[PDB]
């Protein structure tokens, strides 16, 4: 549904936990199952940092990516919670600069700042100890110079270049679902898809909890898979006669026999995008 | 012979052993009804309770002295302590009559009850006022149905009905008062 | 490693972990002194380590009252046996002043790594309100001459919190079970200390004043209540099932609840119906009564096996207990009791008099 | 996080004012359709001083009917029907009678289902789209007719006033079937009449009570109609007080946001200002 | 530091040891609340603060229900099972019957289904509501109130319908011999005896509602 | 119409109109509170209904266009 | 709203505005089928809250 | 307002009197004492008022009184900003009414 290109920065907006990380991760996971079916040209390297994390936290993620395998494509930029304030503020540019290798050598990489959010709650503490004077909700007002400057390092590089690649992965936690926020409607003006996962559809069942009717990519139908490409488009034209149906027939008024079949048939298209936890398809 | 005495009183006694407990006894056509057929009275010398029906209006109910009934063996009529009757009328006028004035109801048929206590119960699907009827229509309409006589017995019932209707209601129509 | 604590909602919806950071995040007067408190009587019994309270900005009657209580059951002892005793006490209660109350968790956590890095052993830290740290700080910062941040706090809200949580950790050479009552301002989840807060607990317990409100004991949020240890792989795949089927039900019915509140029951289908009556009952049946909360409920208090607890939920969530009324669910402990409570109930529906005569109470007896 | 509150009260008070609407739209159809209900309800009696009531009777075959509303909005009518028969179906229940269920309005058709699946057969609906006549309760008497019970119950809600509809089941057996098997006691009570019929007996209360199966069936439901139409403006008088209340709630916490809102946002403006000055 | 403002006011309400000299100090608090809104930064402040609260509503202070004392909100741990012990005996039964006064009228706002069980808790739970309501500038000693909640929670009113329940309590205590007072003043709980002739002297007083 | 208001008011209209806008105003008054329920035109009111249809007819007296003042 | 439907180019239709929408710049023709609509598409959006 | 106050007092303590003052919007009050303080530099309280806002209107409403000579009685139109009785302004303001009397159209 929100297919992502090499080069795309693709924010993963979503509240408090819901499947955000569980996204990230298993993009990179399934590089390394990708890795080792493809050419050594195209092989992803990911790097996953993770600012303003606790340190055991990051620490069951070099378990994960050791028993999974997935540690021998990626490095950890950690700067936890207990680092330093310019530590976490210049932890995704040290990832970044650390990705940027093989987007400049014709190799294919992968970015996820994990909490871009925890990255300028970082910058704004240390722009209101330097005294500069602070904007809105305390923030900076170069607070989108700083993501805007590291997001577009998220490239995808011309073949006199080398044809090299860096996809972005921001995260942004939200806090009621307000996406409407300074930090959130930042990176969601920078970056060119989005994926909003809801705290609501988490506990219905469908985990990914991926709000279908927000969630955007703007290559879109681009760079996706040419096998899906045709059965996709049906899907998202389903599932779009699903929403609004469902709003009428939970009321409980009628019921039309073909708007009877749309919210039985896009039932099987919801079910069908559940998936578990640590297993990419 | 009749060993289910039923009623409202006894499905009282009995619904209260088997519905849950809580649910008031549910309401019977009785619970509305104040005249009955048995209990004797209502009758009080020459005017009788007359409850003229129909599905879709009350046409009368006050108490009359004489009522022209259309039985399907002729014109019979009815005073007050009349003997009970339950009386199929064919297609005629209903006369209603409380001394010298009469109103002329044209019906369509169905049945009217006499009952031991002298009530009667006129109930007729469709009682016009002889007033509102046309007196072109009914032979024009007679002409037609003197004509379409096929072997199908359920149209050729209802081609009797509708000749012996009409033809009652032209001999209704020029005779009157 | 599950920490079984005993109670419903807290085993079956966020299990806590045997060496995680737990918070019972609250809204001033919804119960996570008292949920702090059962945790002491559940687990810092069953649990042989040394237990640390650090009592950061609240009562100091609660600190009174949790050392006497203490002395009673034998946790703390005075005099010669006092090298028995199981706990110790740091107090930074709410009449202290800001800088007192900024550092006392740091004491208590002191006192809680000399146990886990030294004596090398298990230890449990329960502190009442963190928050209290945090808002310490923000009554000191405001006179250091900084910026303020957001709603009125220091800019460092983050790194000083941070810095004081990643020092409670369990390392290779022992183990520190935490548990941190955290305040809700406002019952505002989005202020910026417990929003700050979340990213440091493996097991956050949100607690509601709206389940309060309709009697519900403890007052768990069950679909704000997480854990990290809600995982098929790690509590087996029966217990995880069934928390998700019943947080399912649950959503299903907080989606249901605002047509209910308008058009009523009436409109709702019978699926919808169904799990209307199903959610109630699951609804019911998380809340527990406390053997901390007898002294002032009367009721005596349940400890209920995490076994019993995913049996029973799954036995509601089937649809096996339909035949139950609403209310046998409610502030008892496993369903064993559900059935007894329903017989009860059932039973008193007739038993109302015959306290006529034949009385003790005559003037002669 | 502030306009999701705003856009929150646009619907609440847009359902409030829709169901402030159809209130006064069910009290309107409950006016014009009481001069129907009080014509009909007068050709119900002479049937019950004729025949009498005998609703627990021995019956072999039974076609009960339950008939309810077509729309949905009536609060409870069609359950307390729903409920009503098989309160009374199962005070039939002596010998191992034969029941047929059967259900005029869609609403009936959906709830019967749950609790009587086999013995479900026929469902009647869109009845009340244009009006209800005699001749159409006629055709639904003439299709309870195709299959021939010795007994019909009719449950339905009989329209007091506007506050009560207290329900109803009404009693029509099939001629000497069982009718006047009901009848003899020391002799007959109906043989005090002088049946003046063109044909025998047997064929005049075998018209007879075809007849009063169509009044039963036609008084049923226009009776049904009328205190559905009662029900949904009680109904609908609940739902603009529970609009009312979420939207009084919902307007004071609009209120707390919006004084939240310009003290956050006056706070980071004199917090920006002293930074300089 | 508005936190620390009343935190260092309302903690020297304390009640001291022995070795202190056993004195004590009981504060009330009052917090003034704008449209009912408990969540308030204040509010919330001092609620976790305190030992408990009295919540005194607007809806129930409108209808004449006064003190308008909001019973499923109004909490007091500390003092519990150290009030007095006559009125420990009597009132959890009260506290019981509001509680399913509060149910009853939390499934039935409006009235038109009446299981009469549930006819028998409303009527029960009027009737105690109209007894703790009361009227200003006169408060009731303890034994007094003790035997006016235990003619309610028990028969002894249920003659008088809904209206005449302030004069009923009225001639209770006017009309009930008053060395029973002293008794259940002077042992502190009722005892067997105590409720014998408690139950014999609720029974010689003639209600207003006859 | 019902947030728009003058309180210099009717002291300062032309007399002749103020014999018609006093009315006019009062019918829109109706027609404002019986407004949103035109929607249900099936189901009819035959009391609203005639305050309902002329308040329709009254809102579509009032409009204007565009620099031709009158 | 109007993206979310799949109309595209998702113009709202009540909210654009132009100064070009005189009858006197474009036309009457082209003015009163514009206006005509906009109220077609504006009185459906206030059957629209019972529609739903 | 003290103006207004002053010439009502002199009528109370002097003259002996019971004297009507007629405050004309106390809303305005408010506002104007929330202008002053706002121009002099002070930091504003809640929703946007002077941080006096209660000592401001109690300074005013105090001198209200009824003494040993006198009594002024105060009939003061009250605006409520944004049809918000929790607003700071009215809130203060409520808690030294004695009656309220609304005129309803
Ligand atoms: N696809 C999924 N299926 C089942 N469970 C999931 C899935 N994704 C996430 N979860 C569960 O949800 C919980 C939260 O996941 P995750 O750690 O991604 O949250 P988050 O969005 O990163 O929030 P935070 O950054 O606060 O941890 C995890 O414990 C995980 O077990
Ligand atoms: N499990 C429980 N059972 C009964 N009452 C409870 C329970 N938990 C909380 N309460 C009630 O909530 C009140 C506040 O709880 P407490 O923990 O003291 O508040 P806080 O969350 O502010 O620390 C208690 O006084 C108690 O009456
Ligand atoms: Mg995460
Ligand atoms: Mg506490």
């Amino acid at each position: 549904l929100v297919p992502i290109g090499r080069g795309q920065r693709e924010l993963i907006i979503g509240d408090r936990q819901t499947g955000k990380t569980a996204v990230a991760i298993d993009a990179i996971i399934h590089q390394k199952n990708c890795n080792e079916q493809v050419p050594k040209a195209q092989r992803v390297y990911c790097v996953y940092v993770a600012v303003g994390q606790k340190r055991s936290t990051v620490a069951q993620l070099v378990k994960l990516f050791t028993q999974t395998g997935a540690m021998r494509y990626t490095i950890m930029v950690s700067a936890t919670a207990s680092d330093a304030a310019p530590l976490q503020f210049l932890a995704p540019y040290s990832g970044c600069a650390m990705a940027e290798y093989f987007r400049d050598t014709g190799k294919h990489g992968l970015i996820i700042y994990d909490d871009l959010s925890k990255q300028s709650v970082a910058y704004r503490q240390m722009s209101l100890l330097l005294r500069r004077p602070p904007g809105r909700e305390a923030f900076p007002g170069d607070v989108f110079y700083l993501h805007s400057r590291l997001l577009e390092r998220a490239a995808k590089l011309s073949k006199e270049l080398g044809g090299g690649s860096l996809t972005a992965f921001p995260v942004i936690e939200t806090q009621a679902g307000d996406v409407s926020a300074y930090i959130a409607t930042n990176v969601i003006s920078i970056t060119d898809g989005q994926i909003f996962l809801e705290t609501e559809l988490f506990y219905k069942g469908i985990r990914p909890a991926l709000n279908v009717g927000l969630s955007v990519s703007r290559v879109g139908s681009a760079a996706q898979f040419p096998g899906m490409k045709q059965v996709a488009g049906t899907l998202k034209l389903e599932l779009a006669q699903y929403r609004e149906v469902a709003a009428f027939a939970q009321f409980g008024s009628d019921l039309d026999a073909a708007t009877q079949y749309v919210l039985e048939r896009g039932a099987r298209l919801t079910e069908m995008l559940k998936q578990k936890q640590f297993a990419p398809i | 012979e009749a060993a289910a005495p039923a009623g409202p009183k006894e499905f009282t006694e009995v619904w209260n052993k088997k519905a849950p407990s809580t649910l008031i006894v549910p309401e019977f056509p009785s619970n509305y009804t104040a005249v009955k057929a048995v209990g004797e009275g209502q009758v009080h010398g020459d005017a009788f309770p007359v409850n003229f029906y129909t599905p879709h209006s009350i046409l009368s109910q006050a108490q009359k002295d004489t009522v022209v009934l259309p039985g399907v063996d002729g014109y019979f009529g009815v005073k007050a302590s009349h003997v009970p009757t339950i009386a199929q009328l064919k297609p005629g006028v209903v006369e209603l009559h409380s001394g010298a004035e009469s109103e002329k109801f044209f019906v369509s048929g169905g049945f009217a009850f006499v009952h031991p206590n002298g009530v009667t119960d006129i109930c007729v699907l469709e009682a016009a006022t002889l007033d509102q009827v046309d007196p072109a229509a009914v032979k024009s309409a007679l002409a037609a149905a003197s004509a379409a006589q096929p072997t199908d017995e359920f149209e050729q019932a209802a081609n009797r009905a509708a000749i012996e209707l009409y033809s009652a209601l032209e001999s209704a129509v020029e005779a009157k008062a | 490693e599950i920490l079984v604590t005993g109670i419903k909602v807290v085993d079956l919806l966020a299990p806590y972990q045997r060496g995680g950071k737990i918070g019972l995040f609250g809204g001033a007067g919804v119960g996570k002194t008292v949920l702090i408190m059962e945790l002491i009587n559940n687990v810092a019994k069953a649990h042989g380590g040394f237990s640390v309270f650090a009592g950061v900005g609240e009562r100091t009657r609660e600190g009174n009252d949790l050392y006497r209580e203490m002395i009673e059951s034998g946790v703390i002892k005075l005099g010669a046996e006092r090298g028995n005793s199981k706990c110790t006490l740091v107090y930074g209660q709410m009449n202290e002043p800001p800088g007192a109350r900024a550092r006392v968790a740091l004491t208590g956590l002191t006192v809680a790594e000399y146990f886990r890095d030294i004596e090398g052993q298990d230890v449990l830290l329960f502190v009442d309100n963190i928050f209290r740290f945090t808002q310490a700080n923000s009554e000191v910062s405001a006179l250091l001459g900084r910026i303020p941040s957001a709603v009125g706090y220091q800019p460092t809200l983050a790194t000083d919190l941070g810095g004081l949580q990643e020092r409670i950790t369990t390392t290779t050479k022992g183990s520190i079970t935490s548990v941190q009552a955290v305040y809700v301002p406002a019952d505002d989840l989005t202020d910026p200390a417990p929003a700050t807060t979340f990213a440091h607990l493996d097991a956050t317990t949100v607690l509601s004043r709206s389940i309060a409100e309709l009697g519900i004991y403890p007052a768990v949020d069950p679909l704000d209540s997480t854990s990290r240890m809600l995982n098929p792989n790690v509590i087996g795949a029966e217990h995880y099932n069934v928390a998700r089927g019943v947080q399912k039900v649950l959503q299903d019915y907080k989606n249901l609840q605002d047509i209910i509140a308008i058009l009523g029951m009436d409109e709702l289908s019978e699926e919808d119906k169904l799990t209307v009556a199903r959610a109630r009952k699951i609804q019911r049946f998380l809340s527990q009564p406390f053997q901390v909360a007898e002294v002032f409920t009367g009721t005596p208090g349940k400890y209920v096996d995490l076994a019993d607890t995913i049996s029973g939920f799954q036995g509601v969530l089937t649809g096996k207990y339909d035949d139950l009324p609403e209310m046998a669910f409610y502030m008892v402990g496993d369903i064993k009791e559900v059935k007894e409570k329903a017989d009860k109930m059932a039973k008193d529906i007739a038993s109302r008099k015959e306290a006529d005569n034949k009385k003790v109470s005559e003037e002669l007896k | 996080s502030n306009q999701a509150v705003k856009q929150r009260i646009r619907a609440i008070k847009n359902i409030g004012k829709i169901t402030k609407a159809m209130k006064m739209v069910a009290a309107s159809k409950m006016k014009n359709a009481q001069i129907a209900v009080e014509q009909s309800r007068g050709l119900v009696d002479p049937f019950v001083r004729l025949f009498g009531d005998f609703p627990a009777v021995n019956s072999n075959k039974s076609v009960v009917v339950a008939v309810t509303s077509d729309k949905g909005l009536c609060g409870g009518l069609n359950s307390n029907i729903t409920k009503y028969t098989r309160a009374t179906l199962a005070t039939t229940e002596s010998e191992g009678k034969d029941v047929v269920v059967v259900s005029i309005g869609d609403k009936g058709r959906s709830q019967l289902t749950r609790i009587e699946s086999q013995r479900y057969q026929l469902a009647i609906a869109d009845t009340y789209k244009v009006r209800v006549t005699f001749g159409q309760a006629s055709l639904i008497v003439e299709e309870l007719i195709k299959h021939n019970p010795q007994s019909y119950q009719i449950l339905f809600n009989k329209f007091r006033s506007a506050i009560s509809f207290k329900p109803t089941v009404a009693t029509i057996l099939s001629p000497d079937l069982l009718e006047k098997q009901l009848e003899d006691v020391t002799g007959n009570s109906l043989d005090a009449y002088d049946i003046e019929a063109s044909h025998e007996r047997s064929d005049v209360l075998r018209d007879l009570t075809e007849f009063h199966l169509g009044v039963t069936l036609y008084n049923a439901m226009l009776e049904n109609n009328c205190s559905e139409h009662a029900s949904r403006m009680s109904a609908m008088e609940n739902s603009t007080k529970s609009a009312g209340e979420m939207l009084g709630k919902l307007t004071l916490d609009y209120n707390r946001k919006r004084q939240a809102t310009i003290t956050t946002e006056l706070i980071e403006i004199i917090a920006g200002a002293s930074a300089l000055m | 530091d508005v936190f620390y403002l009343h935190s260092r006011l309302l903690e020297r309400a304390a009640k001291l040891s022995k070795e202190l000299g056993g004195g004590s100090l009981t504060a009330f608090p009052v917090i003034e609340t704008q449209a009912g809104d408990v969540s308030a930064y204040i509010a919330t402040n001092v609620i976790s603060i305190t030992d408990g609260q009295i919540f005194l509503e607007t809806e129930l202070f409108y209808k004449g229900i006064r003190p308008a004392l909001n019973v499923g909100l109004s909490v007091s741990r500390v003092g519990s099972a150290a009030q007095f012990p006559g009125m420990k005996q009597v009132a959890g039964t009260l506290k019981l019957e509001l509680a399913q006064y509060r149910e009853v009228a939390a499934f039935a706002q409006f009235g038109s289904d009446l299981d009469a069980a549930t006819q028998y808790v409303l009527e029960r739970g009027a009737r105690l509501t109209e007894m703790l309501k009361q009227k200003q500038f006169a408060p009731i000693p303890i034994e007094r109130q003790t035997v006016a909640v235990y003619a309610a929670t028990k028969g002894f009113l249920d003659k008088v319908r809904v209206q005449d329940i302030v004069a009923a309590e009225e001639a209770v205590i006017s009309q009930v011999n008053p060395a029973v007072f002293k008794i259940l003043k002077a042992n502190g709980k009722i005892t067997p005896a105590l409720d014998a002739h408690l139950k014999a002297e609720l029974r010689k007083v003639k209600l207003p509602g006859a």
